RNA sequence: AUGGUGAA
RNA sequence: GUUCUUUGUAAAGUGCCUUCGAAGAGUCGAGUUGUUUGGGAAUGCAGCUCUAAGUGGGUGGUUCCAUCUAAAGCUAA
RNA sequence: GUUUGACCUCAAAUCAGGUAGGAGUACCCGCUGAACUUAAGCAUAUCAAUAAGCGGAGGAAAAGAAACCAACCGGGAUUGCCUUAGUAACGGCGAGUGAAGCGGCAAAAGCUCAAAUUUGAAAUCUGGUACCUUCGGUGCCCGAGUUGUAAUUUGGAGAGGG
């Protein structure tokens, strides 16, 4: 696998979202969150709790805009 | 502005926990086309060619336990592998995915793709539900609440 | 309401045509069982004790025909129309002009059983002929292209 | 397989001649008249739907224009 | 049983049969030679052993020449039809060893048999005769 | 619904 | 609830069924020549075993032909294909020893 | 050779000469019985490719049976059940209407001196195929029961209560294993 | 429960 | 073992050379309603709607490669 | 010929020849099909692709000569046994359900149609009748059959010729 087409691949295929308003892009980007903190990742115990806070916290992201 | 299509087909067999998955994911998307049925392979951009399609949905069929779901585009799009072990819904990502190329580019995909483009055909005003996307060992985890 | 290539049918040879193709064909009887019999019995008391030419006769299968006409064995071929199952036949007119080979809708099935030994024939063709019937033949051909052929030119349409 | 299935002259023969002794099915006649009018692109659509896979459909719309152009012309 | 009990009850007789031993000895039938050289007392594997000829020819599973001599002594020890030798008498006497002359000839050859095929008679024909 | 049957096929003799 | 208490009695009916197919066959072997094949996957290719029959290319190559094969009592299979240049070599030897070995009776 | 042009004249079933014959003969058949002999079998390439032969002691029915256990089956029960002394041999499809649907079922005389004599039939003179329809041993039947050869076929390839039985008896050896 | 025999 | 009859340009087999060279459709397939299973790649079957191909078609394995030839039938242990 | 004959179709007979039914049913093949009971009430899982009921056979039945299994230095119809294995796999992961390929053995057997013309001769068969060496053969007649009965061919190719 190499990167050097990959790059390429963000040229034609990715679409601007900027220029556009968040009606049509309607996707919250939950930055900062690194989500390899996570305690116990087999049992599955933190991995609900903190991909539930990622979600409930986008929803107020896109409130603003909305 | 914003205008796309998805298309989902599935290979020959497929039922239970991966057609419970296909006929809710269909229902969810009001955008979303069913099919009947596909084989191999350079066909699948021929199907695009009929229904204008901006998006593709193929689901595999190989060693009798596991999943094979393949994730293209129309003019030249470039391709990913994965093996996994009717209200407007609201995305969520994940910080690891901006990190490199290989996650970027799955992140553009899935904003279009998995998701809605507003002005569709089955388009309900109302809300209900939130997506969760997020990276942990290397592989993707998807619930809906 | 009849489809083109059904009823290409019904609309069969005439009268004096007819009966004149049987003038010819009544020529090429095939030999009857007794008749065979008794020939080579005949054979059996000559040649127990002490050079022959192959015989024509016409030629009756609707295999052993559809065979024949596609090879260009055949010259006339005689098709009768009501027929138990028509899809037996309906082909069979259409082949023929394919090959170009000449073909006449007779009118009745039994009518062709009696130039042939048989009960009932569905299509009968005369093959090769003999010396002097040969022109006689020809001709016929011409007269069944002309009264048959040219006068329904449209029996591929109209339904 | 070694004996596939090559085309033969004796069969290629019998398909066209039945296939024009036959005429056309309502679904096929619908389906030439859907590439007079419509176009190739909307003929596909319901001959995938009519019959099963669009590979079935493919060879089917391509047959079609074998028909239509042969006809007029020749 | 109920139909069983009416049988012993009743004074027809049985249909009683004693084949029991014969399910054991049995007689070897297919060659002369082995049966005077085949012991009963003896298995079938052992009687085979004993002569010379093998029983299997595959690996078996599990453990374990006088006669095959007289096997080897048996090892050791067609005409043309009356119209056919006529019809070839013909031939000869027209042409003698012409056979392509023979074989282009429609009087006497009318099944238009090949060169090989009417010399391959002819040579047969001259062994009953000259 | 009662089409000519347009001969597309026996139109060309064959050799 | 099943029990094999014939299991002795089964074995003594094979045996002399063994005994009458011997007595009706009585010179020749019970059973026909098979061949020598190497088994399938991983945990067995190690292993060579009998096969069903001889292919008519292996029998073709030994100096006989299909149909008489059967009569000499050479089993023939003839979906089993010849890949393995090393069975193939062994096989034909093993009918043409078998061909030295038979003794092959007339019809008069 | 008329039966490669007859096959392929019969796969274009709805086509506009095929089409026109079932309309008249939906209409004939239903003016006759439920169940009666038919004189020579319609679709006559297909009677020759199910074993059927011209000869004397093969018998032609045709069978009607309403729409909606299988169709084709109940077909050759039906006609089992009347002309009793004939074993069925096969069936098949001729013609369909709204309600019913119709086939021409092919039988054999065990009987008659003509297949009692000829060894490519006079195995079904053999008292083991006394009403092989009624034991799903037509093709249809046989692929109603499911068997054919493969690994879709793994819990029905060799009887179904005889694999069944197999796994829900226990099974002992006199030296226990 | 199934399948049967009776019955103002 | 003993014999009586075997026939007709009869019936095949082998090797080589040349000339050809057809294999099952209201089925496969697809949609759906039930049934069957412990069956995850609705497996199997039924009903109903639609319904094909011939350098094909069916099934499997990492872009090919392997494997068989359905929709007819018989058969000891 | 307003006669007459072909055929096709439908009948008929206390005509000639046949045959089906019913009994048995342990086993086998289809079809139909519960409930007490098991996890806590019971819709699935579970009793259970059971019992009863229906249909159909045989000395066995069924199955069967790949639209098979495999991923190999490949096997090679089917059935059974041992093993695979209580494994894979499924199951409010629970009552638990529960294979298969390989491997070892038992036994071993393969074949017939439909497919392109006997066309220089339907070469095939049912029956009736007279004889004969009568589980049949022959002659003679009658029919059946060209909407195809025989010979050849079934992919392992095969056929035409030399």
């Amino acid at each position: 696998n190499n990167t050097k087409a990959m790059k390429h691949a963000l040229e034609r295929v990715q679409l601007p979202w900027k220029k556009h308003s968040f009606q049509e892009h309607q996707s919250v980007t939950s930055e900062t969150n690194t989500d390899e903190h996570i305690k116990d990742i087999y049992d599955d115990t933190e991995r609900e709790l903190a991909f539930y806070k990622q979600s409930l916290d986008a929803v107020l992201v896109a409130r603003d805009e909305l | 502005m914003n205008k796309q299509r998805t298309l989902l087909i599935s290979s020959r067999g497929v039922n239970y926990r991966h057609r419970h998955l296909i006929q809710d994911l269909s229902g969810l998307l009001p955008h979303s086309r069913k099919e009947p049925k596909l084989d191999t392979l350079q066909q699948l951009n021929e199907i695009a060619e009929l229904y204008n399609c901006n998006n593709v949905l193929f689901f595999e069929a190989r060693k009798h336990q596991d999943l094979y779901l393949w994730l293209s585009k129309p003019p030249n799009g470039p391709t990913i592998k994965f093996y996994i072990q009717g209200s407007r819904p609201v995305l969520s990502f994940d910080q690891r995915f901006e990190s490199s190329p290989h996650y970027q580019l799955i992140k553009e995909l899935l904003v279009h793709n998995f998701g809605v483009p507003p002005n569709a055909r089955k388009s309900k005003p109302f809300i209900d539900h939130v997506m969760s996307f997020s990276i942990v060992d290397d592989k993707i985890w998807v619930r809906t609440y | 309401k009849v489809p083109p290539t059904i009823a290409q049918f019904q609309y069969t040879l005439d009268r004096n045509t007819a009966a004149e193709t049987f003038k010819l064909f009544n020529k090429y009887r095939p030999e009857t069982a007794a008749e065979k019999k008794e020939r080579l019995t005949k054979e059996a008391a000559a040649v127990a004790e002490g050079a022959s030419p192959k015989p024509y006769a016409v030629k009756y299968g609707l295999n052993h025909v559809v065979a024949l006409i596609e090879n260009k064995k055949a010259k006339l071929v005689l098709i009768a129309n009501d027929v138990d199952p028509i899809e037996l036949v309906v082909f069979l007119p259409a082949l023929c002009k394919k090959m170009g080979v000449p073909y006449a809708i007779v009118k009745g099935k039994a009518r062709l059983g009696t130039l042939v030994n048989q009960k009932t024939s569905a299509v009968a063709a005369l093959t090769e002929v003999r010396a002097e019937d040969e022109a006689a033949l020809a001709k016929l051909v011409s007269t069944i292209d002309a009264n048959f052929a040219d006068k329904y030119d449209e029996v591929k349409k109209h339904w | 397989s070694y004996k596939k299935g090559a085309a033969s002259n004796r069969t290629k023969f019998v398909r066209s001649l039945v296939r024009e002794i036959a005429g056309l099915s309502p679904y096929e006649r619908r389906l030439i008249d859907l590439i007079r009018n419509s176009g190739e692109k909307r003929a596909r659509k319901v001959a995938k739907k009519r019959l099963g896979s669009f590979t079935r459909a493919k060879a089917k719309v391509e047959e079609m224009n074998n028909i239509i152009a042969a006809s007029r012309r020749h | 049983s109920v139909r069983k009990r009416k049988m012993n009850r009743s004074s027809v007789g049985k249909a009683t049969r004693r084949n029991k031993d014969k399910q054991r000895k049995i007689n070897i039938q297919s060659n002369p030679i082995i049966a005077a050289n085949w012991d009963y007392s003896l298995t079938m594997a052992q009687n085979y052993k004993k002569l010379g000829l093998r029983a299997k020819l595959q690996t078996p599973a599990g453990g374990k020449e006088t006669e095959v001599v007289k096997k080897l002594e048996e090892l050791a020890s067609r005409s043309q039809s009356e119209r056919e030798e006529e019809w070839l008498e013909k031939l000869y006497k027209k042409h003698g060893d012409d056979y392509k002359k023979m074989f282009f000839d429609k009087k006497l050859n009318i099944y238009q048999q090949s060169e090989g095929d009417l010399k391959r008679r002819l040579l047969r024909w001259k062994k009953r005769n000259g | 619904p009662y089409e000519p049957l347009i001969d597309w096929f026996t139109r060309h003799e064959e050799v | 609830v099943k029990v094999h208490f014939d299991q002795a009695g089964k074995k003594v009916s094979r045996r002399n069924a063994r005994a009458t197919r011997a007595a009706k066959i009585a010179p020749r072997p019970l059973d026909l020549l098979r061949p020598v094949v190497r088994a399938p996957t991983v945990k067995y290719n190690r292993k060579v075993r009998a096969g069903r029959g001889f292919t008519l290319a292996e029998v073709k190559a030994a100096g006989l032909t299909a149909a008489y094969a059967r009569t000499i009592g050479i089993a023939v299979d003839h979906r089993r294909q010849n890949r393995n240049q090393e069975i193939f070599d062994a096989n034909v030897q093993r009918l043409k020893e078998y061909q030295s070995k038979i003794i092959v009776f007339p019809r008069n | 050779g008329a039966y490669k042009y007859l096959e392929e004249l019969q796969r274009k079933k709805q086509s506009d000469v095929l089409r026109f014959l079932q309309r008249v003969r939906v209409w004939e058949y239903r003016q006759k019985n439920v169940i009666h002999r038919a004189a020579r079998p319609t679709r006559p390439d297909k009677a020759r490719r199910l074993g059927y032969k011209a000869k004397q002691g093969f018998v032609i029915y045709r069978v009607r049976v309403r729409r909606g256990r299988s169709l084709r089956a109940t077909a050759e029960e039906r006609v089992g059940r009347r002309a009793a002394n004939l074993r069925v041999l096969n069936s098949y499809w001729v013609n369909q209407d709204s309600t019913y649907k119709y086939f021409e079922v092919i039988l054999v005389d065990p009987q008659h001196k003509a297949i009692r004599r000829d060894a490519r039939y006079n195995w079904i003179c053999d008292p083991v195929h006394k009403h092989r329809e009624a034991r799903g041993l037509t093709a249809t039947g046989k692929k109603s029961r499911g068997i054919n050869k493969g690994h879709k076929f793994n819990n029905t390839k060799a009887g179904r209560r005889k694999t069944w039985k197999r796994q829900n008896t226990l099974s002992l050896w006199r030296y226990r294993k």
